[PDB]
């Protein structure tokens, strides 16, 4: 199931679903 | 003759162990992590050309457990595919434990997890800046020479799906074609100058026009001309790079053709930073996954 190589183009979200944040305790 | 899921349960162990507990594997364990996966970094090409989905992260510095909620929030592997930036020691305070996994995880997944250079892992950097301290306190000076000789085999570069330009630091000015990356020799230092060293230590600069000097002294700056110029030669869309903390765990530069990445969150207790982690799936739309401590 490997991704190592021996047409795409770069897309982003809308800007409410760009950023998922993760909080923890410190 | 490498008991690698033995090395990972330890490793994975002191996960929620409120102080930082240190996971102190013998001299022979880190001794076989640092040879066989030096064994996978020379068989696999200096300039990974990889495919999505993957995600991406930036600076770790010896956060071992920084790293460890990298994992737990974007998936341990092989739920998920890596590559990493580069700058695993120094600075923080268990480096060991963070490269150890790294490695582990390099050789229990080769294909699917990768591990790019940094500027620290070259021993004239980490002998000042922590590692070799680590080394030394915690096992002796010739397992510091055994990474040295495993960090010098370490892929530069990395590209996916022929439209992300991934490296530690940034482009430089001797870079015209990808086949000068190829043609790096493998073993190796890290030049005090040149294509490999501005690869680990340039920067982008959004006040500078071309290539400047960079207050490091070392390597250069770049501005967004050079970065457009640079992704329409190569029939590239983004570069992705680290070296540099940012306060948000990722910021763009000259019109989002260019992404710094950051994933030790509070950087070694100095910076009120986040850390950040760029998912990209297989149509390569990124977004990024941003961990940062509640208040
Ligand atoms: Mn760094
Ligand atoms: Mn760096």
């Amino acid at each position: 199931k490997g991704i190592l190589k021996n047409r795409k183009t770069v897309t982003w979200p809308e800007e409410g679903k760009l950023r998922e944040y993760f909080y923890f305790e410190l | 003759s490498l008991n690698l899921d033995s090395i990972i349960g330890r490793l994975l162990e002191v996960q929620g162990s409120r102080p930082g507990k240190n996971v102190q594997l013998t001299e022979n364990e880190i001794r076989g992590l640092c040879l066989k996966s030096r064994e996978i970094f020379l068989s696999q090409p200096i300039l990974l050309e990889l495919e999505a989905p993957l995600k991406i992260c930036g600076d770790i510095h010896g956060q071992y457990y920084d790293l460890l909620r990298l994992f737990e929030y974007g998936g341990f592997p092989p739920e998920s595919n890596y590559l990493f930036l580069g700058d695993y020691v120094d600075r923080g305070k268990q480096s060991l434990e963070t490269i150890c996994l790294l490695l582990a995880y390099k050789i229990k997944y080769p294909e699917n997890f990768f591990l790019l250079r940094g500027n620290h892992e070259c021993a004239s950097i980490n002998r000042i800046y922590g590692f070799y301290d680590e080394c030394k306190r915690r096992y002796n000076i010739k397992l510091w020479k055994t990474f040295t000789d495993c960090f010098n085999c370490l892929p530069i570069a990395a590209i996916v799906d022929e439209k992300i330009f991934c490296c530690h630091g940034g482009l430089s000015p001797d870079l015209q074609s990808m086949e000068q990356i190829r043609r790096i020799m493998r073993p190796t230092d890290v030049p005090d100058q040149g294509l490999l060293c501005d690869l680990l230590w340039s920067d982008p600069d959004k006040d500078v026009q071309g290539w400047g000097e960079n207050d490091r002294g070392v390597s250069f700056t770049f501005g967004a001309e050079v970065v457009a110029k640079f992704l329409h030669k190569h029939d590239l869309d983004l570069i992705c790079r680290a070296h540099q903390v940012v306060e948000d765990g990722y910021e763009f530069f000259a019109k989002r053709q260019l992404v710094t990445l950051f994933s030790a969150p509070n950087y070694c207790g100095e910076f009120d930073n986040a850390g950040a982690m760029m998912s990209v799936d297989e149509t390569l739309m990124c977004s990024f996954q941003i961990l940062k401590p509640a208040d």
